[PDB]
């Protein structure tokens, strides 16, 4: 998915992926050490794998 | 001479009007260049609404090449003849 669209999920920082998932549909794959703190001070995201 | 001169904020051009325009004749070699004008102070981004080639991984006989100017390849993005064309 993510080579056939690069320009589209792939984003320059961890704040873009906290964004695109705040407001657009998107399932960010963020690393499980800041997954466990913005999931601290955002009550509405998560982490919904292992 | 298939000039397709047009401009906007969008535009939407087909393989429809290759054979509705009467520039072309049923089994011939066509050499049919769509040209892009751009409003004032922006930038173009081709997405692909659909795409089929009849000879899938065969650039010598079906292709659509996106050239970024004028018909240089200093300025040439992407060339598909495949069977997926990702938007440039
Ligand atoms: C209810 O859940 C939605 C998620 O489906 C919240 O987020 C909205 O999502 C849309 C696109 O899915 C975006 O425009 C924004 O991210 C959100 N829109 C608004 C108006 O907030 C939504 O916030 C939640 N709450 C309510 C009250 O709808
Ligand atoms: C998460 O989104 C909803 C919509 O406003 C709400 O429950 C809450 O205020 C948001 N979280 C934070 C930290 O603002
Ligand atoms: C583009 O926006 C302008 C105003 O910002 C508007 O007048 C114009 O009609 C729009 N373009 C098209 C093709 O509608």
């Amino acid at each position: 998915f993510m080579s056939s669209r690069r320009q589209s999920v792939l984003v320059k920082s961890n704040e873009e992926g906290i964004q695109r998932v705040l407001t657009s549909d998107y399932a960010f794959l963020m690393e499980s050490t800041t997954i466990e703190f913005v999931t601290q001070r955002n009550c509405n995201l998560t982490q919904i794998g292992g | 001479d298939c000039q397709f001169e047009l401009s906007g904020a969008d535009g939407i051009v087909r393989s429809s009007q290759v054979e509705q325009e009467e520039k072309t004749k049923p089994g011939q070699a066509v050499d049919c260049i769509w040209t892009i004008k751009a409003t004032p102070k922006a930038k173009i981004y081709l997405r692909f609404l659909d795409y089929q080639m009849e000879h899938s991984n065969e650039c010598k006989r079906n292709f659509v090449a996106v050239y970024d100017g004028s018909s240089a390849i200093e300025n040439l993005k992407a060339k598909f003849c495949s069977t997926v064309a990702n938007d440039v």
